[PDB]
């Protein structure tokens, strides 16, 4: 079992580094590949990439090439990434989900079993 | 690789609703349909039209040569949600525009 | 082959998928343990 609870909404100025993270607090941090997907109003869902904790291999999305630095450490039992060069149009709600597997080619034999409540981000300028 | 679907769909309650998620060579690609309700996080409902347990037996469908279809049975008022069809193609996930279900 | 010190659960097993029923890729998931500490010996060869 896993909850993937995370922090609430945050307020920050435009052009500043954005740091977000999801913490499980339930099942083992490893053994479940963690994925992040962006939800925006009237724009569908956006996929940025995925990071496998135990394997340590991170995959990037075509649109998010070089604008995200995803890292995950088993000792801290927390996954986080660094985001910069974010514009107002890029503002949306970010979600985190698991996959139950830690293999690159097995991910297609699974789905987003659990999601997060969604951490909306507001940009002030 | 590119997904295009109608912006919205409307159907009377209690009727069979058919939703088409057209794409480019999506046969034998493990398309997955998700459900997101207003005010609730997205949930997993399909993973070949296969439904996780604990979910009422209302969602079903089939995967044709180049099209994926979802059939809804026993539609109720609480079915208001947006359906997103995605697949793991080229070691990447692509999310469609999604369809909003309207019930009179 | 791994003569290595780690703990085994009450029911180790493996998860297998057939790649769209193609029966070609034949991937597996290593749901057998959760550690590899003090790992001593390893060996690889043609599958038995």
């Amino acid at each position: 079992q896993v909850q993937l609870v995370q922090s609430g909404a945050e307020v920050k100025k435009a052009g500043s580094s954005v740091k977000v993270s999801c913490k499980a607090s339930g099942g083992t941090f490893s053994s479940h590949t963690i994925t992040w997907v962006r939800q925006a109003p009237g724009q569908g869902l956006e996929w940025m990439g995925r990071i496998i904790p135990i394997l340590g291999i991170a995959n990037y999305a075509q649109k998010f090439q070089g604008r995200v630095t995803i890292t995950a450490d088993k000792s801290t039992s927390t996954a986080y990434m660094e985001l910069s060069s974010l514009r107002s149009e890029d503002t949306a709600v970010y979600y985190c989900a698991s996959l139950q597997t830690v293999d690159t080619a097995i991910e297609k034999y699974y789905g987003m079993d659990v999601w997060g409540q969604g951490t909306t981000v507001t940009v002030s300028s | 690789y590119e997904l295009t679907q109608p912006p919205s769909v409307s159907v009377s309650p209690g009727q069979t609703a058919s939703i088409t998620c057209s794409g480019d060579k999506l046969g034998d690609k493990y398309a997955c349909w998700y459900q997101q309700k207003p005010g609730q996080s997205p949930v997993l409902v399909i993973y070949d039209n296969k439904r996780p347990s604990g979910i009422p037996e209302r969602f079903s469908g089939s995967n044709s040569g180049n099209t994926a279809t979802l059939t809804i049975s026993g539609t109720q008022a609480m079915d208001e949600a947006d359906y997103y069809c995605q697949a793991w193609d080229s070691s990447t996930a692509v999310f469609g525009g999604g369809t909003k279900l309207t019930v009179l | 082959i791994k003569v290595c010190e780690f703990q085994f659960c009450n029911d180790p097993f493996l998860g297998v998928y057939y790649h769209k029923n193609n029966k070609s890729w034949m991937e597996s998931e290593f749901r057998v343990y959760s550690s590899a500490n003090n790992c001593t010996f390893e060996y690889v060869s043609q599958p038995f």
